[PDB]
């Protein structure tokens, strides 16, 4: 029967920066001749695909929230009447 | 056996000889009258306070308790919770005692705890097998299971309490252990079936029989009446002569 | 749901259960205690019945109000379940 | 404090007649509910009629009481009995224990050893 | 720097902070409890313990007086008497009013003693801080809506509430001098009953106790009588 | 066993009684004869040797038993 | 009684005296964490009083063939996904009736039933029995036993601590610890073997002082062990206290606050852990306690790391305790010298005519206890452990009730799980340090 | 540090070389092995020990042949009573006082019937009826009773001599210095 | 919570210390989280113990200690002339804690006071010592003995015939251990 999973929007980043590191494997085995203009591209690439993952540190999205704030009322005296 | 520079064997010390042992005889219960007076002002004021519940209290060596009646449970226990006299914020125990010969035959025990005055206080409630007892589950928390054990063990009802139910006998177990009339061994046991593929339960027979050596009681009194300890500020005043 | 057919499926049942004093005192307006000589432990699995038979759940309220066969009727057309 | 659990209830006494008369129509109502329920999860072969005729027998031996604070105890225990029960704290052979599937003359007693 | 108790740092009983006014808050919950006594008989023993040991203890907390006291309730009696309306609770509600990202303050009378209980609003980092802490009641209703809805919506609080920066007619309510650091040790060794957060908690649950008492009628007679051999043991006769 | 220690067993034993310790005992163990049961079990003592375990039998049977 | 039978007035209930919070001060709607929506009811649509009564959390049963049960819970979890909504723990699977048994035997006969409750702290659990009936008895025992009793008293509070805090960090996922600490504890229970005739169950220490009396090497022994044993505190705490992994698993859970723990009927470490000076050989000094000088660990954030750096405090404390032990310990006898409550030595029993008739009649029909009641407490190396006997005047007790420290514990799980995750529900079981030798009874 | 050296610790001990290798390579040298010393460690065993060396000790008075009846140490059957006070005579107390403080002088014949009065008016009538026709000034002198203030429930310690509470302070030494959450009290 | 009274000098916690109060340096913070530091002291401190002697002895080659005082199988013993020691006397059977212990005796056919029955139920005893603490002439008691784990639960219900026979083959440590220990009984 249905079952909560409370880190599945991890499997859905995980999806995509698969995708990501696969497109960096080329210019790996390719860097002789990619050079300085090749090398361009390949930090283009990966700056883009690293603000996406800043977008994900910066909402809290690879969270997961579990545990198991003062007092802000302040009394005075006049004294009598 | 490489033996360390600076430990020497210690049995090879000779102690210095123990020879004729003087020990004082102490009765233990003298050291509890320097606050025997303190304990019975106490137990006094509460009885002066809480008239209305408090029947009476009894003051033993250093332990005070308070007899009151199952309708003032709530209102006593909220005023040795809260009061500043009173700060008994804990529940050590709540357990019960059956006394058979009592029309009321439980005496509901409960003991507290106040850490502020490094006091404890023992109050006794009545209740039987028809008439409930009132929870104290809204003031203490950790009363939750005492009471629990009463139900199960001697079968007190506590009306206000959430989720009382069996919490030391088995599953589908039928009576009240703690009990008096209630035999040592029960009534039925059980065994694995073959023939049924299961545990099953059977009425109670033993390959041999408990010995209740019980008769072999001393047909003398052995402790004799004691002796009166209550201090001079709680007895009443003697006519003096002519 | 049809009155009609929301009733003879109840008559059905209601002869059916064991010991009813006898199936023909069955009526639109028959009560389960005076007329068909059911106590209320009967009254109660007789609504139970009911409710299994027509799919649906009477809720403690509106359980003790049907005490003749009418009051189940209505029960039943008011309820939107079958 | 500690949630109570599913079928967890409060204890209250029994204000008037009334009130245990409709609590234990609800108490015997919610029981023969349940019976369907209690078949599938402790997998009882017999059917659900012969479940509901012992749930009908164990109501009807409290049939001719009447006090208030007997009734109440008894409420009680149902109503722990109902939440053990459908919880499955207890097991088949609990539950099995339950249905037990004297001498009925002098004589036949007599003959066999009492009974 | 160390002059001053910083309001919710951990004591070392944990769950127990630092109370941002101790002095005002036990009179406060002290008057009041010398106020829900007087629904009690004179005679009883319970009202006079009470009445004893809260005003011992009352006595104690007058006798620490903050710094600049005098001079800040000469003020703050001109600021209640001008402005009155703005401090009312039957005009501004128990809670001292509405907006909750706002200050807000209310007078309290106990024992015939002027309180005043004010609720800055509470102090969260500016990033994670939404309209200034404004209350989210959700979406205003749109579309077709009947009147009722409208009501229930909320639709009187366009005439009522107040933009928090619309601070013509209100004066801004400057609260008491405190205790420093030195004056709540010396305060509490004079009380005795531990931190002044504890002497507190104990204060308040005194308070509530009373309701308890009046109910009860803990000071009339006995309910029941014991009967014959219930309180007998196994005692040996004398 | 260490390396010091079962060398210097191995060399005052003999190889064939290693390997007869590697069957029994699982151990290299040196010691001089102490006794011999009525059942013929043969004990031993070294003080030289770690806490417990400066006692032990070579029991008879080769169906050792306590 | 009578009355009850037809409706009269209805017994007051908690709920009636219930009181209106005043709205002029009162801020939050929540002044704990405890129930800030980490409980049941916190998803779905409907509560589960009606038309939820349908459907059920997931719910697994930890326990009793578990590990982490340390034995014989049945603690079962309801989850939401991996967090605990509601825990129900489920007890009375080691309950035995020993409340029962105890009514049907001597004083004597019933103090091996005391060995068998916390039967990690056998020794402790004897002398909570012993000085309750001392009590009723009305006796002084003598200076050696006295001081023998809180010797053995702390080298049993180290054999629990050893099996409780290693046990934890077991379940945690650290190995190690166990193992190295379990030769120390190996080691303790010669000294238990050596005064008694047991590794675990002594049966040693009675109403009226000690069995027999110390055999001649054992304290030379005992000292020779004590000047090792601060390295093997030092070495667990080399793997345990700065570990990011240790502290991460413990700092932050399991949190009781002050006021709270008191009202949950918590002692011990469960207690000291929130930040209350409170120990019971400090508040009521038994036996020979208030003749030496130890420190009390307290924390300060009530939860699982600080209570585990409270319980390696008195590993160090307890062998503190124990130097003092073996340095005062005088002459005398080890039992009360009166024969018609303790035995007489078996040369006097075979020698004299009375000490045959009292050897014969306190093994037969037992000594008689005084009639009365008593409440009597120890600070037991789990918290306070205690006893309520009744006494009849007679030979047996007519009311034996062991009050447990973790029976007290274990019902203030879900209000301090609830919330956490499974990990960190094991992580609670082994802090709370349970044994249902005594949770049950 | 507070270490103690190793050469005190009763444990077998590294030499020669292997001791300069272990004090190079290891985290502390005064730490032990554990390994206890087979010439020390219960040696000789405790089935050696002579049994004519132990003796079982006498205390002079108990175990003196010509100076305790028994009956003078028989101190189980000098056990105290509870001291049981009900409303029926706590009224009484209130009413005339008590043998160490008496409210009026009961001198002779006469006062003893006004003695049973103040047993019986506390049975015919209670503390709360009591205190209700007396008014509130007998409540008051309940007070004075403890000095005017309500009692405080007595202590169980007596460390001190006195029965009291038992005053925790902060240890002189904190183990833990300040860089962990466990203080130290005394 | 705290004791009443003063409040403890100094109970009260010193206010919280900010991020930039913290007195450590930015490049140890860093380095110790980082560089696994602590970690890396626990991984050491394994290393030494792999270099120390272990703990473990070769049972059954080896055996571990135990004590004149020690409780294991029951045997009974008899005089140096062969007759029981035994006398009926029960106290035994009445001190049990488990009654473990079934007697029954006659006068023998010399007139002797003697036991007919002697059972000791070895799966109800407790092993607890108290019917040799209580016996006046030192017949029950328990060997060093612990291992004699049986096939089945009938071979643990030991008759007198068992026990003698007990007391006939173990009578030397049985004598060498009350000789050790009855000093102190
Ligand atoms: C100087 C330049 C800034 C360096 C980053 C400083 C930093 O560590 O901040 C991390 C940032 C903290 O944000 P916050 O959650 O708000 O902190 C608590 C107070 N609210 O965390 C954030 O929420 C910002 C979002 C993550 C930014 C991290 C970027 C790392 C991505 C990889 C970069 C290498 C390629
Ligand atoms: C080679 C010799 C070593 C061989 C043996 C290797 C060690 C083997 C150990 C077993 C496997 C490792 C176990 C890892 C345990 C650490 C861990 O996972 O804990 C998680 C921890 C949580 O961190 P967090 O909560 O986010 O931050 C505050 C923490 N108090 O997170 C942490 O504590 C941080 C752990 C840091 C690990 C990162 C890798 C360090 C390498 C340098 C990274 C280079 C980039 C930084 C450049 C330096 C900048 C100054
Ligand atoms: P009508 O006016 O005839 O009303 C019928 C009743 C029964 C209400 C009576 O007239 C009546 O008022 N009598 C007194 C109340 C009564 O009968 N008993 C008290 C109710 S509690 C009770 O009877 C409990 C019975 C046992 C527990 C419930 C039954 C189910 C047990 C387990 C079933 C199977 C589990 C595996
Ligand atoms: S106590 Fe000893 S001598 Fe007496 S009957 Fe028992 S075994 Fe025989
Ligand atoms: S040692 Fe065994 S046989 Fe002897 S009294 Fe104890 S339980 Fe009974």
């Amino acid at each position: 029967s249905p079952f909560n999973i409370s880190f599945f929007i991890y499997g859905l980043v995980f999806l995509l920066l698969d995708l990501e590191i696969l497109l960096l494997y080329p210019f790996a085995v390719s860097e002789y001749v990619n050079s300085a203009y090749g090398l361009a591209a390949a930090l283009i690439f990966i700056g883009i695909i690293t603000i996406g993952f800043v977008y994900e540190l910066g909402h809290d999205a690879l969270k997961v929230h579990s545990r198991q704030l003062k007092s802000s009322v302040v009394i005075s005296y006049l004294g009598n009447i | 056996v490489a033996l360390p520079k600076d430990a020497p064997n210690p049995r090879a010390i000779p102690r210095e000889p123990v020879g004729e042992i003087k020990q004082a005889l102490v009765n233990p219960a003298d050291k509890y009258q320097s606050k025997a007076d303190n304990l019975h002002k106490y137990g006094a004021w509460l009885m002066s306070c809480l008239p209305k519940y408090i029947q009476q209290f009894s003051v033993w060596k250093d332990e005070l308790t308070i007899y009151i009646c199952p309708t003032g449970v709530i209102p006593v226990f909220s005023f040795l919770k809260y009061n500043t006299n009173a700060e008994f914020t804990q529940v050590s125990d709540i357990t019960a005692v059956d006394f058979p010969t009592r029309e009321m035959r439980f005496e509901i025990v409960y003991n507290l705890l106040s850490v502020r005055h490094n006091a404890r206080i023992r109050v006794k409630t009545y209740a039987d097998e028809v008439t409930p007892v009132p929870s104290i589950t809204s003031l203490y928390m950790g009363a939750n299971w005492y009471e629990r054990e009463v139900y199960d063990m001697f079968g007190v009802l506590f009306v206000g309490h959430p989720d009382l139910r069996r919490i030391m006998t088995d599953y589908g177990f039928e009576g009240h252990p703690l009990r008096k009339d209630f035999p040592l061994t029960g009534y039925t046991e059980i065994r694995y079936d073959e023939e049924k593929k299961r545990i099953v339960v059977e009425p109670l027979e033993l390959t041999q029989a408990f010995r209740n050596f019980e008769g072999g009681s001393s047909a003398w009194d052995q402790v004799g009446p004691g002796i009166d300890r209550t201090p001079d500020t709680f007895k009443l005043p003697t006519p003096k002569p002519e | 749901l049809q009155k009609v057919e929301v009733y003879e499926r109840i008559k059905s049942l209601l002869a059916g259960f064991d010991k009813v004093n006898d199936p023909n005192n069955i009526t639109e307006t028959a009560h389960f205690a005076n007329d068909l000589g059911l106590d209320s432990l009967d009254t109660v699995e007789v609504v139970m019945a009911i409710e299994e038979e027509f799919s649906i759940e009477i809720p403690d309220k509106d359980a003790d109000q049907i005490h003749s066969v009418d009051k189940a009727i209505e029960y039943i057309l008011r309820q939107p379940d079958a | 404090a500690v949630q109570p659990t599913k079928f967890a209830v409060t204890v209250r006494q029994s204000r008037n007649w009334a009130d245990a008369k409709q609590r234990v129509i609800a108490a015997y109502r919610a029981w023969i509910r349940a019976a369907p329920e209690i078949q599938t999860m402790y997998s009882i072969p017999f059917p659900v009629s012969h479940i509901r005729t012992r749930i009908r027998q164990e109501f009807e031996r409290h049939r001719y009481v009447n006090k208030l604070n007997v009734v109440d105890v008894l409420l009680q225990q149902s109503n722990a009995d109902f939440q053990e029960t459908m919880n499955f704290w207890r097991q088949q052979s609990h539950v099995m224990a339950f249905f037990k599937e004297l001498p009925s003359n002098f004589i036949t007693g007599f003959l066999e050893g009492r009974n | 720097k160390g002059k001053f108790l910083v309001p919710g740092a951990p004591t070392g009983l944990t769950g127990l902070g630092t109370h941002p006014s101790p002095r005002s808050a036990l009179l406060y919950l002290y008057h009041s409890t010398l106020e829900k006594l007087k629904q009690i008989p004179e005679h009883s023993v319970y009202r006079q313990s009470v009445e004893a040991v809260t005003r011992h203890r009352l006595a104690l907390v007058e006798s620490v007086v903050p710094e600049g006291y005098d001079a800040w309730v000469e003020r703050a009696k001109k600021l209640l008497e001008e402005h009155a309306d703005q401090f009312d609770p039957t005009k501004v509600g128990p809670e001292g009013g509405e907006e909750v990202q706002g200050a807000r303050a209310v007078k309290v009378e106990r024992d015939g003693r002027v309180f005043v209980v004010s609720r800055l609003p509470k102090e969260e980092d500016e990033r994670v801080l939404e309209w200034d802490g404004e209350v989210d009641e959700g979406p205003e209703l749109e579309g077709s809506r009947t009147l009722e809805e409208k009501i229930e919506g909320g639709l009187e609080k366009i005439f009522t509430r107040r933009d928090v920066k619309d601070t013509v007619g209100r004066v801004e309510w400057e609260p008491e001098p405190q205790l420093t650091a030195e004056q709540v040790a010396e305060l509490e060794n004079k009380i005795g009953a531990g931190l002044i957060e504890e002497v507190i908690q104990v204060a308040e649950g005194e308070l509530k106790l009373v309701d308890t008492m009046v109910k009860a009628r803990v000071w009339e007679p006995l309910e029941e009588q014991p009967r014959p051999g219930q309180w007998e043991y196994f005692e040996r006769k004398p | 066993s260490y390396p010091t220690r079962t060398l210097a067993n191995l060399r005052k034993i003999g190889l064939k009684e290693y390997f007869r310790q590697l069957l029994y005992i699982g151990d290299t163990k040196y010691g001089e004869l102490v006794g011999v049961d009525k059942f013929g079990n043969k004990f031993y003592e070294n003080k030289e040797e770690l806490p417990l375990r400066t006692r032990w039998v070579d029991y008879a049977k080769h169906d050792y038993d306590a | 009684p009578q009355d009850g039978f037809q409706g009269t007035r209805l017994i007051p209930t908690g709920a009636d005296f219930q009181s209106p919070p005043d709205p002029f001060i009162d801020e939050g709607a929540r002044d704990n964490a405890a129930n800030y929506g980490v409980q049941k009811s916190r998803s779905g649509v409907d509560e589960d009083s009606v038309e939820g009564r349908k459907v059920r959390h997931y719910t697994v049963n930890f326990g009793p063939q578990h590990p982490a049960a340390h034995g014989v819970l049945r603690l079962i979890l309801e989850l939401n996904g991996e967090e605990i909504v509601r825990a129900d723990p489920h007890v009375g699977l080691l309950h035995r009736g020993t409340e029962k048994l105890c009514e049907y035997k001597t004083y004597m006969q019933a103090l091996p039933y005391f060995d068998r409750l916390d039967y990690v702290s056998m020794m402790t659990n004897e002398q909570v029995f012993s000085l309750a009936v001392e009590k009723l008895l009305n006796i002084e025992i003598p200076p050696r036993a006295k001081f023998i009793r809180t010797m053995f008293g702390e080298i049993t509070r180290i054999l629990n601590h050893l099996m409780s805090v290693l046990s934890h960090a077991m379940d945690v996922g650290a190995l190690t610890p166990f193992l190295w600490g379990f030769e120390e504890r190996e080691k303790l229970m010669e000294f238990y073997e050596r005064v008694s005739g047991a590794r675990l169950h002594a049966a040693y220490v009675r109403p009226g002082g000690v069995h027999q009396d110390i055999p001649v090497g054992l304290l030379d022994d005992i000292y020779q062990w004590a000047t090792q044993f601060g390295d093997r505190i030092d070495e667990t705490e080399e793997m345990l206290t700065d570990n990011r992994i240790w502290i991460n698993r413990l700092k932050g859970v399991g949190v009781v606050s002050a006021a709270d723990a008191l009202n949950l009927s918590f002692t011990g470490v469960m207690l000291r852990g929130s930040g209350v000076p409170w120990d019971v050989r400090k508040s009521s000094p038994y036996d020979a306690y208030d003749q030496v000088e130890f420190d009390v660990p307290v924390g300060i954030n009530g939860d699982c790391y600080d209570r585990y750096l409270c319980r390696m405090e008195e590993f160090r404390q307890s062998l503190r305790i124990i130097h003092q032990c073996l340095n005062k310990m005088p002459a005398g006898p080890v039992r009360y010298e009166d024969y018609k409550i303790t035995p007489p030595p078996r040369a006097a029993m075979k020698e004299n005519m009375e000490a045959l008739i009292h050897h014969f009649l306190l093994f037969t029909k037992g000594y008689a206890v005084p009639p009365g009641d008593t409440y009597t407490a120890i600070e037991a190396p789990k918290g306070e452990m205690g006893v309520y006997v009744v006494s009849d005047g007679s030979e047996r007790p007519y009311r034996v009730h062991i009050r447990a420290p973790g029976f007290a514990h274990l019902s203030g799980f879900d209000h301090i799980t609830r919330g956490h995750l499974l990990a960190d529900a094991v992580a609670v079981i082994g802090t709370m340090d349970l044994v249902f030798g005594e949770v049950d009874r | 540090s507070n270490a103690v050296s190793i050469t005190k610790k009763y444990t077998v001990q590294s030499t020669g070389i292997w001791e300069r290798i272990r004090r190079a390579l290891v985290i502390d040298p005064n730490r032990s092995n554990g390994v206890p010393l087979n010439p020390y460690n219960r040696n000789p065993s405790p089935g050696d020990n002579p049994p004519l060396e132990y003796t079982d000790p006498v205390t002079i008075p108990a175990g003196d042949i010509a100076d305790n009846p028994y009956w003078k140490r028989d101190f189980r059957r000098n056990y105290p009573r509870p001291s049981v006070i009900a409303q029926a005579q706590q009224v009484a107390l209130l009413s005339v006082g008590s043998a160490a403080q008496p409210r009026v002088e009961l001198i002779g014949e006469e006062g003893t019937k006004a003695l049973v009065a103040a047993e019986e008016e506390g049975k015919e009538k209670g503390v709360a009826k009591y205190l209700e026709e007396k008014g509130a000034e007998e409540a008051k002198r309940v007070l004075a009773l403890t000095g005017g203030l309500p009692p405080t429930p007595s202590g169980q310690t007596m460390v001190t001599g006195q029965w009291d509470v038992h005053k925790y302070g902060l240890a002189e030494e904190q183990s833990y210095g300040g860089s962990y959450p466990c203080r130290s009290f005394v | 919570a705290t004791p009443a009274g003063p409040p403890p000098k100094n109970f009260r916690l010193p206010p919280p210390k900010n991020w930039d109060e913290e007195s450590e340096s930015t490049i140890d913070k860093v380095g110790k989280y980082f560089l696994m530091t602590e970690m890396l002291r626990g991984m050491y401190v394994l290393l030494e113990q792999f270099f120390r002697p272990p703990y473990t002895i070769y049972y059954p080659f080896e055996k571990g200690p135990i004590s004149p005082r020690f409780r294991g199988e029951h045997a009974l013993r008899r005089y140096p002339s062969g007759e029981e020691r035994c006398i009926a006397c029960k106290l035994c059977e009445a001190v049990c804690p488990a009654q473990a212990i079934t007697i029954e005796a006659e006068e023998r056919a010399d007139g002797s006071r003697r036991t007919t029955r002697y059972d000791i139920d070895m799966t109800k005893c407790i092993y607890c010592g108290f019917c040799q603490e209580s016996c006046p002439v030192d017949a029950i008691v328990e060997s060093p003995n612990a291992e004699y784990a049986t096939e089945t639960r009938e071979e643990l219900l030991y008759n007198k015939e068992k026990l003698l026979a007990n007391g006939d083959k173990w009578e030397p440590e049985l004598a060498a251990a009350i000789r050790a220990d009855a000093p102190y009984r």
